[PDB]
């Protein structure tokens, strides 16, 4: 089975340049297309370009036609996607996608259709820097329904880039935890929130902490929520 | 170029049931190289179908691929829980390959009206300069929720933010979450904050509001 590996995420200023490569495994390399797909946050997929390393040729899409350059190193059976004059705009994930074929090697049959993808790579594009999020208390209402349910939770905000990972009580509370996609703010740095419906007979008595773990700024933060003392 | 659309935008349908999803494109489709992707959140796109019929090995005969030209038509034929995710079509007939806009298929279920909740902004944050309002919709049905942001009984616009979660996968409810952002002085400047919001699953728009400090 032909496996796809992508380069790490990548962080970078408006202007810049970014190299993304994808590592092929098992199958041959040399014969079939591979082709680079990009998908921004919450939008479709979008066909950036191909080549087939045999014959060194590329051909890519009128949109990225001037600025992209995609090459296939068949010392390595590694391919590459360069995206020069980076913009915000830019910021998507980037899948590499080799088509399928039926059998093996160099007289294995082409499918066409991408069958192969690789996990994707990250690419943000901002003026922003790395900084690590202030989690504030969404404390629960003391106007909660009494024996009834009540809504907390934590707002992580202003953080860059993306991801961010948020658990409860360190993964022992899972039931009704919504944890919601991230906002792009004004101010280019990213904002979420993840709150919990639990009794609120144990609004007074049991322990709810948020925790928040921002990789990209190596940020652990462990947030405690309680009713306010009002 | 080849343009591909997808029909309809969002296919809500329940479990057991028979999904059509149509792709028409703007001229014709070279040789049938037509083929239909599935993608789930988080995870990379998979082919379903290729050669506008051909099927992968190891992909479930439910889902079965026609049409020709311009018209193609991705068929599954009872749909399974894990069907319900996002497709695309893609024409690779051309050396300029096109993928299409998608189409969504979603859990049709009974409507359920949203639980809202309001939350002013902490102190800690307060201490910050800056005051965010979180007006939170839990666990409704269908997707479309309207919330709109009341200070001082004005209305708002422009300064709030909000997204939804995926169609959850034990209810198939959805989930909203509004932020409304302000600097300290212009939270200090008013009283009253409230969010109201309108859902199909509600009769009369419901209101939740706090009054600052108290
Ligand atoms: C009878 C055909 C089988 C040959 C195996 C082949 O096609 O793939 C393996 C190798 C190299 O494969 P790739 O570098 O992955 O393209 O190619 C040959 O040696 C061609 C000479």
């Amino acid at each position: 089975q032909v496996q796809l590996v992508q380069s790490g995420a990548e962080v970078k200023r408006p202007g810049s340049s970014v190299t993304v490569s994808c590592k092929a495994s098992g199958g041959s390399f040399s014969t079939y297309a591979l082709s680079w797909v990009r998908q921004a946050p919450g939008r479709g997929l979008e066909w950036m370009g191909g080549v087939i390393p045999l014959l060194t040729i590329t051909n890519y899409a009128p949109r990225f036609q001037g600025r992209i350059t995609i090459t296939a190193d068949r010392s390595t059976s590694t391919a590459y996607l360069e995206l020069n004059s980076l913009r915000p705009e830019d910021t998507a994930v980037y899948y590499c996608a080799r088509e399928g074929t039926t059998g093996w090697g160099w007289l294995g049959k082409p499918i066409g259709a991408f069958a192969h993808w690789g996990q994707g790579t990250l690419v943000t594009v901002s003026s922003a820097s790395t900084k690590g999020p202030s989690v504030f208390p969404l404390a629960p209402s003391s106007k909660s329904t009494s024996g009834g349910t009540a809504a907390l939770g934590c707002l992580v905000k202003d953080y860059f880039p993306e991801p961010v990972t948020v658990s409860w009580n360190s993964g022992a509370l899972t039931s009704g935890v919504h944890t919601f996609p991230a906002v792009l703010q004004s101010s280019g740095l990213y904002s979420l929130s993840s709150v919990v419906t639990v009794p609120s007979s144990s609004l007074g008595t049991q322990t709810y902490i948020c925790n928040v773990n921002h990789k990209p700024s190596n940020t652990k933060v462990d947030k405690k929520v309680e009713p306010k003392s009002c | 170029e080849i343009v591909l659309t997808q029909s309809p935008g969002t296919q809500s349908l329940s479990p057991g049931e028979r999904a059509t999803l149509s792709c028409r494109a703007s001229q014709s489709v070279g040789n049938n190289k037509l083929a239909w992707y599935q993608q789930r959140p988080g995870q990379a796109p998979r082919l379903l179908i290729y050669g506008a019929s051909s099927r992968p090995s190891g992909v479930a005969d439910r889902f079965s691929g026609s049409g020709s030209g311009t018209d193609f038509t991705l068929t599954i034929s009872r749909l399974e829980p894990e069907d319900f995710a996002v497709y695309y079509c893609q024409q690779y007939g051309q050396s300029l390959s096109t993928f299409g806009q998608g189409t969504k298929v979603e859990v049709k279920r009974t409507v359920a009206a949203p639980s809202v909740f309001i939350f002013p902004p902490s102190d800690e944050q307060l201490k910050s300069g800056t005051a965010s309002v979180v007006c939170l919709l839990n666990n409704f049905y269908p997707r479309e929720a309207k919330v709109q942001w009341k200070v001082d009984n004005a209305l708002q616009s422009g300064n709030s933010q909000e997204s939804v979660t995926e169609q959850d996968s034990k209810d198939s409810t959805y989930s909203l979450s509004s932020t409304l952002t302000l600097s300290k002085a212009d939270y200090e400047k008013h009283k009253v904050y409230a969010c109201e919001v309108t859902h199909q699953g509600l009769s009369s728009p419901v209101t939740k509001s706090f009054n600052r400090g108290e």
